[PDB]
RNA sequence: UGAUAUGAUGCCCUGACGAGUAGGCAGGCGUGGAGGUCAGUGACGAAGCCUAGACCGUAAGGUCGGGUCGAACGGCCUCUA
RNA sequence: GCUUUUAGUGGGCCAUUUUUGGUAAGCAGAACUGGCGAUGCGGGAUGAACCGAACGUAGAGUUAAGGUGCCGGAAUACACG
RNA sequence: AUGGUUAUAUGCCGCCCGUCUUGAAACACGGACCAAGGAGUCUAACGUCUAUGCGAGUGUUUGGGUGUAAAACCCAUACGCGUAAUGAAAGUGAACGUAGGUUGGGGCCUCGCAAGAGGUGCACAAUCGACCGAUCCUGAUGUCUUCGGAUGGAUUUGAGU
């Protein structure tokens, strides 16, 4: 018969990342999670209490409830033709902050500073991001760099 | 009521773009370029006709 | 051969004429289609949309709801406009002097409003008094207080008043409703 | 009328709005409430929770005249004074001339205190009063006289 | 109320000042285009003389023509083709070249043919197949006031203002391009030049980057 | 009388007919399931700062 | 046979109910005949109340 | 919506779109009978029937001519099956 | 953005790619997408699914896939083998 | 004469419909032909929606009065549903407050040429509270000393205010 337990199909997921087994380091227990923090869920295999389901491994949500040895994380789940909001009480060994919000909050301090510096100096701030723009025209010199002529190679076996 | 084409129908070509009247004056699309007598470097020709 | 991004030939989904054949109501739509088109006042585009509404979508406004609306700051002298029916409220014992414009008044609401020296005018006397909607206050009644919207969205753990004829013990109060009989919603 | 009916619109089209595969049959799922615990269970829970089972104790020969006690809130209670005397009694809000309100003859068994009578002293002839209905009636300067 | 010429002469005079502004600005545009092309030619020649290689600037703008019909399209290129406003066969748009659009073009490559349009192709496209999105309702351009009343917030007030905000890709390329209704091009008059359309332009078909030869497509499809 | 067992065919085309929907986040989300010792006090934090702000309009 | 959010109805029509349907068409007729009976009784009982 | 000429469910401008089973909805065509109306048609020929004869409508259908026939029947506004 | 209400449906099948059992099967069963069912048109002579392209009634022009000895519209074209 | 209709000739195309089915022109079923008849109806109780009358009320038509007589017209008292809920029940029973605070919110108001700023914010949506019933805890003044249940609560609960 079929088997669809709570930890089915998780041979390699809750595995403990070769030659980094054993107890976990103490900066996992010293992070400070505030209500609204954006977290990533990566289930520690060695802490069997408070683990998430295998759907939520690698899923990113926000913290809604902060208690003694765990936090409450809000995850959206794709089910049917809608999304539901899921609440997960997971211990802090299976969690870490996102660095993609560290892209944001550091760029907020940069964007707010460049607006103030342009306000005192010559507004037209121009503080949006821009995509990778195409390359400009340039002059490449052949001095010391005379082009070597490369031809296609004949076929050889070499076994 | 009807879309008159520009690039024929010279009146509608003149309604849009009032520069076109003088673009046929100085002719501006059969203008000659100024002749400049610069020659390429030798190394450009050596890498062009190289084997 | 066009890759359509939306449903073709879709209607707007809103009412453009009232479903009624009330000839005096269609004369009120004939008056306010003119005024919404040729005054650019945001008021008249609202009253025209409200004149289309169905009887569910215009709940009755109590006369005590009106007297609460004139207790707003600066609204003591505004003309309160009710697109629908003004009903009497015996639970209020002091009513102010204000003017009310409405589609219908009940015989108790009109008797109360003129008792305090106010005037019960119609929606066309309003449009002669205030074509651009000067000094007005549109009041709407409670839409989600009907009996039918109790049963909307009925399901487990939602608490939405099951459709049932007789009410009390032994009519849907058992297995499925308390933990002592199987499960509880 | 049958003139305005969608059976006049399925003339010409074969299955009369019932489908080719479905083939509208006599009783495909039972008759009436048949199979509420077996094949109609997902409808019984979800829209009718609590249907099956027993709650409470039986009352052999229950008469619903013993339990006749219609309620009247402090919201109205002045509708039981006529309108020609209502404005007369609202003004001169004082004792020694206070309106006796016969709530039983008005058709109520119990007075309840939902809210905010005016500060006129009234005389309430009731059978049953709540706490807060009596407190608000007495805070206006009136009493309640229990009758039968 | 006079109004015979007390306002009519004023309207004629205001249209004359608008038309003088359009005339001098088109002269400025033409001089800028000519100096731009001469300067690229001289940078090429003065790199060849100096013993060097002037690489050109990368092209900032492509023109894309939807080459494949409606049926049998996977959801990701179909969604991208809905986003590039190419909802029917032989329809075209101008696309600003950044990485965020290069990857869209690489996604819908087996269904479109694109390339780098010249000034003359853009000019003939807006002059013959140029339509605007004005409360949407697909209004033909046909007069400079039609462009001015919808794009004067960005400075654009003529048809060469439109072309200049296309070719030189401007600070207001997005609004000027989203104003233009997608070009309902015809089939090519000379044919496609290939027996089989649906392989790459490198393999002798039609789709993909057809770079400067996109003009040879579009001037027959326009 | 054997038959097909399971297929996920057409289920994504079905789910995108009505265009799979986001859960419509709100300002002031629900405090349901939030830690009761925090939630008990937050009643008094809000009530006290309403008393203190209505005191500014005495 | 049980499908929608509809209230559970109790229509007691599983017997042979169609053999015992009494439509009262003679409401007007019995009203007239009853008034005629009262008039005839008031005639027979000529000085007395009904 | 400004009258002194008639459709404001109107008239007019503009743009885009149009496959379709099961199925939904909308606008209509036709039949038996009922209320109102056209002071309607009719033994100088009603209804019916026949007609590679004509007209209108995308269509359901409607109208007219000719023949046959002999006593009743239609248009419109609604009701009903 | 939101809500109510209700129909039909709950036998499916094929194609590219991944893939299981089987010697295999126009075999049995999965995954993703696209189709057929529900769909006409041009091509593959012929064919539910392939290629091209999706359809109101028409006119002109241009093509797609496929073709141009004759049936058959269109080179008994040109070029190297 | 153009044109329309019609028969015929010619070029190209066109497989019997209806049905069940993944698939029917099928070597699947019904159909020789014609005329007439022939199949989602009515009732009791209901769901949503809409229209209408009235509106904290509503419903004349069981019955009575009347009548040009199964029509129409008029009417008392009841009763049904609604205006109170919650508990198995005994029972108890909906304002601390501008009927609350915050976040949006059409419309209105003030300033302005406008862009905009501020005030007020009906409905509606999110939230935190307050009130009523049930469950659990607390048990004040009092007492036929075991009744009474004030006051204060609680990740509880309700088809409520």
């Amino acid at each position: 018969g079929k088997s669809h337990g709570y930890r089915s199909r998780t041979r390699y997921m809750f595995q403990r990342d070769f030659r980094k087994h054993g107890a976990v380091h103490l900066s996992t227990y010293l992070k400070v999670y505030k209500v609204g923090d954006i977290v990533d869920i990566k289930a520690n295999g060695s802490i069997q209490k408070g683990m998430p389901h295998k759907f939520y491994q690698g899923k990113t949500g926000v913290v809604y409830n902060v208690t003694k040895s765990s936090v409450g994380v809000i995850i959206n789940k794709m089910v049917g033709n809608r999304y539901l909001e899921k609440r997960l009480n997971l211990r802090v060994e299976h969690i870490k902050h996102s660095k993609c919000r560290q892209e944001f909050l550091e760029r907020v301090k940069a964007n707010a500073a460049k607006r103030a510096e342009a306000k005192a100096q010559g507004v037209a701030v121009q503080l949006k991001r821009q995509p990778a723009q195409p390359r400009e025209s340039r002059i490449v010199s052949t001095e010391g760099n005379v082009p070597q002529t490369l031809a296609p190679v004949p076929y050889e076996t070499f076994i | 009521v009807l879309k008159k084409n520009p690039l024929k129908n010279k009146q509608v070509l003149l309604r849009l773009n009032p520069y076109a009247k003088v673009f046929a004056a100085e002719k501006l699309g059969s203008k000659k370029a100024e002749k400049t007598g610069t020659k390429p470097a030798a190394v450009f020709t050596e890498t062009l006709k190289h084997d | 051969g066009i890759d359509h991004t939306s449903k073709q030939h879709k209607r707007s989904g809103h009412r453009t004429a009232p479903k009624s054949d009330n000839v005096y109501l269609k004369l009120l739509v004939k008056l306010y289609t003119f005024l919404a088109r040729r005054t650019d006042a945001p008021f008249n585009k609202v009253v025209l949309k409200a004149l289309f509404l169905s009887k569910i979508n215009r709940p009755p406004v109590s006369v005590s709801r009106i007297a609460r609306a004139l207790k707003q700051e600066g609204a003591a002298n505004k003309t309160v406009v009710v697109v629908g029916t003004v009903t009497d409220d015996a639970r209020i014992f002091e009513f102010p002097k204000t003017t009310v414009a409405a589609l219908r008044f009940t015989a108790g609401a009109r008797a109360k409003i003129v008792k305090a020296g106010g005037e019960c005018i119609t929606l066309d006397q309003l449009a002669v008094r205030a074509p651009k909607g000067q000094n007005t206050l549109i009041l709407r009644g409670p839409r989600n207080s009907r009996e039918a919207v109790r049963h909307f969205g009925m399901g487990p753990h939602k608490g939405k008043a099951p459709r049932i004829l007789s009410t009390g013990r032994k009519f849907e109060r058992a297995r499925g409703r308390r933990r002592s009989k199987g499960f509880k919603v | 009328p049958s003139r305005f009916t969608k059976t006049r619109k399925h003339r010409g089209h074969v299955s009369a709005g019932k489908g080719r595969i479905g083939k509208h049959r006599k009783h495909p799922g039972g008759r009436g409430m048949a199979g509420g615990q077996h094949h109609h269970r997902i409808n019984m829970d979800k829209y009718h929770p609590g249907y099956f089972g027993k709650v409470g104790m039986r009352y052999f020969h229950k008469q619903q005249a013993h339990f006749w006690k219609p309620v009247l809130n402090l919201d109205k209670l002045w509708t039981l004074i006529p309108e020609d005397k209502r404005d007369q009694y609202l003004k001169s809000a004082s004792k020694e001339t206070a309106p006796v309100i016969d709530t039983l003859a008005a058709g109520y068994g119990k007075i309840l205190g939902k809210g905010r009578i005016p500060n006129v002293p009234v005389i309430v002839k009731a059978r049953f009063v709540s706490k807060l209905a009596e407190e608000k009636i007495r805070a206006a300067g009136g009493v309640v006289e229990l009758i039968a | 109320a006079e109004q015979v010429a007390a306002e009519r002469a004023a309207r004629k005079a205001a249209n004359k000042e608008k038309r003088a502004i359009i005339l001098e600005r088109n002269a400025a545009y033409q001089k800028e285009y000519e100096t731009a092309e001469r300067n690229i030619i001289q940078a090429k020649r003065d790199a060849k003389a100096a013993g060097s290689y002037y690489v050109e600037a990368q092209h900032k703008l492509v023109f894309v023509v939807r080459i494949k019909g409606i049926n049998k399209i996977p959801p990701k290129p179909r969604k991208v083709l809905q986003l590039l406003r190419l909802t029917r066969i032989n329809s075209g748009t101008f696309v600003k070249v950044t990485k965020a659009t290069l990857e869209l073009l690489k996604l819908i490559e087996p269904y479109v043919a694109y390339g780098y349009p010249s000034y003359s192709t853009i000019r003939q496209l807006v002059y013959k197949r140029g339509f605007g999105k004005i409360n949407k309702q697909r209004v033909p351009l046909s007069d400079n006031a039609i462009i001015e009343a919808n794009l004067g917030k960005y400075g654009i007030l003529s048809i060469d203002d439109l072309i200049h905000e296309i070719i030189t890709v401007g600070p207001h390329f997005k609004q000027a391009n989203n104003f233009l209704w997608p070009f309902k091009l015809s089939n090519p008059s000379g044919g496609w030049g290939v027996p089989r359309k649906f392989k790459h332009f490198i393999q002798g078909g039609s789709f993909g980057n057809r770079e400067e030869f996109i003009n040879k497509l579009v001037k027959s499809m326009n | 009388a054997k038959s097909k067992n399971h297929t996920a065919h057409n289920q994504t085309r079905k789910a995108h007919r009505n265009g799979i929907k986001k859960p419509k986040t709100y300002k002031y989300p629900s405090l349901k399931g939030v830690d009761p010792k925090f939630r008990r006090n937050h009643k008094h934090a809000l009530h006290g700062t309403a008393k203190a702000l209505a005191a500014a309009k005495k | 046979a049980i499908s929608k959010n509809l209230p559970i109805l109790k229509n007691h029509f599983r017997k042979h109910w169609q053999e015992r349907v009494k439509v009262h068409f003679d409401q007007a007729g019995k009203k007239v005949s009853r008034r005629n009976a009262r008039a005839t009784r008031a005639a027979k009982i000529a000085p007395r109340p009904l």
